């Protein structure tokens, strides 16, 4: 049935290239089949399946599922920041395809967690490293320019990607994260400090709007907003502490076992 | 009325493969028209229509597509509007008035309510047949308000709801149970054991 699964995956991919998102998703849902047959038949097929899963995740709002499938197809940085190293068994062309898939995953990968990893990736290229720096900067002007220059990469069929839709959506999510990163933690905040920080965002009026909008998102919490004063206000602990202690013990265990 | 009468047949169509035959568009489009007039709704049927248009481009119908998108918006905060967008390619999204409708939807999604009402050509043709469109939008706005405000200026709420008179505002406050205040009123042993274990582990 492995061949049939491959046919399904290929057909689904074709539909996605010329096909609607939901039907392809349904095909993907049917599609998964035992790992082992694929492993016995060839190294590459599993990688292709992982790539398909990653694509589905990308179509899906969640980047988590795709993050797992892509790492398995290719090595990815693990939670707790340990290197994940993939097998080199698959045929070199297949491996190149896998590398391309990994490059695609970076987009999913950045969303999943952190932070500035390109160690597996070649140092010299500024295509991905530059993008990472721009995200780190937290300023769109550099981000926008990065899309503008590497307009060619996004385009690569033209009808299939007429408008660059996905990249733009991703960038808009990316812009929001830094503001949440201050993440309140202040009981009461001067308006002017908020204005200075929100000013950087392209819309001048966003803070009156941009700040309230952030509250609606719920990524960050604002207190006293819309107030006459105009100044924003901003067992559980034990559980958190216990959690940390657990992590420490885990690290020690791995050390001892090692 | 008509919606309920067509419901059974449409449901049967959607259960099988005939939903992929564009010959059934005439029936599905009349179904969409009935959803608009009676303020009824059927997302599955509407997505099937969009799919038929994407697969059979020559059948693309501007009015039906616009009504499907507008009705999808009336169903926010649900994912309806986003799903419909997934069913329309870039070329068609860029055409009038689909481009304009998506722009309006964008204002709603990003919750810029004042901007929405301002940009909304109140006397827009497509809106006339879509029964309850304006009030449906207000329900979404009140959904957002109930989540993002503790207290809110009476004047501000009326603005966000489309510049309502005090009498109309009262209707919505009443609907969600909001009332004016000063203003409209809107809104051990185990642990010890754990430490002991953790400590022991550390010592080891």
């Amino acid at each position: 049935k492995m061949l049939g699964y491959f046919s399904l995956v290929g057909l689904l991919r074709l539909h996605s290239l010329l096909g609607d998102y939901y039907q392809a998703i349904k095909v993907l849902e049917n599609i998964e089949l035992n790992k082992k047959s694929m492993y016995s038949r060839v190294p590459e097929c599993q990688v292709t399946t992982y790539y398909y899963v990653g694509f589905a995740y990308l179509m899906m709002r969640r980047y988590q599922d795709a993050i797992r499938v892509f790492a398995n197809i290719l090595l990815y940085i693990q939670r707790t920041k340990s290197m994940f190293q993939r097998t080199t068994y698959k045929y070199e062309m297949i491996n190149k395809q896998n590398e391309q898939m990994h490059a695609l995953l970076a987009i999913a990968l950045t969303m999943y967690p952190m932070r500035i990893d390109e160690s597996i990736h070649l140092q010299l290229r500024e295509k991905y490293g530059d993008k990472m720096l721009r995200m780190q900067k937290g300023d769109p002007q550099v981000y926008e320019e990065l899309f503008s220059y590497s307009c060619p990469k996004f385009l690569s069929e033209p009808f299939l990607q007429q408008l660059k839709v996905f990249s733009d959506e991703v960038q808009q999510q990316a812009q929001l994260s830094t503001i949440r990163s201050f993440l309140k933690l202040y009981t009461t905040m001067p308006v002017a400090k908020l204005a200075g920080f929100l000013d950087l965002t392209e819309q001048e009026f966003r803070i009156q709007l941009l700040v309230f909008k952030h509250k609606m998102k719920n990524l960050v919490w604002t207190s006293g907003i819309s107030a006459l004063d105009g100044e924003f206000q901003s067992x559980x602990x034990x559980x958190x502490x216990x959690x940390x202690x657990x992590x420490x013990x885990x690290x020690x265990x791995x050390x001892x076992x090692x | 009325a008509m919606f309920e009468q067509m419901r059974a047949n449409v449901g049967k169509l959607l259960k099988g493969i005939d939903r992929y035959n564009p010959e059934n568009l005439a029936t599905l489009e009349r179904y969409v028209e009935t959803q608009a007039k009676e303020n009824a709704y059927d997302l599955e049927a509407n997505l099937a229509v969009l799919k038929l248009y994407q697969f059979n481009p020559a059948f693309f119908q501007t009015t039906v597509t616009a009504q499907i998108l507008l009705k999808a918006l009336t169903n926010l905060p649900h994912t309806d509007f986003t799903l419909c967008k997934c069913m329309i390619d870039q070329a068609h999204q860029e055409e009038r008035p689909i481009r304009q409708i998506l722009y309006l939807g964008d204002l709603l999604e990003t919750c810029h309510f004042q901007a929405f009402w301002q940009a909304l050509d109140e006397n827009m043709d497509l809106l006339e047949g879509i029964t309850g469109f304006e009030d449906s939008v207000r329900k979404f706005i009140c959904h957002v308000v109930g989540i993002t405000y503790q207290h809110i200026d009476r004047w501000l709420l009326a603005e966000m709801l489309g510049d309502l008179s005090d009498s109309q505002l009262k209707v919505w406050m009443s609907k969600y149970g909001w009332s004016a205040d000063e203003q409209i009123f809107i809104c051990x042993x185990x642990x010890x054991x754990x430490x002991x274990x953790x400590x022991x582990x550390x010592x080891x």
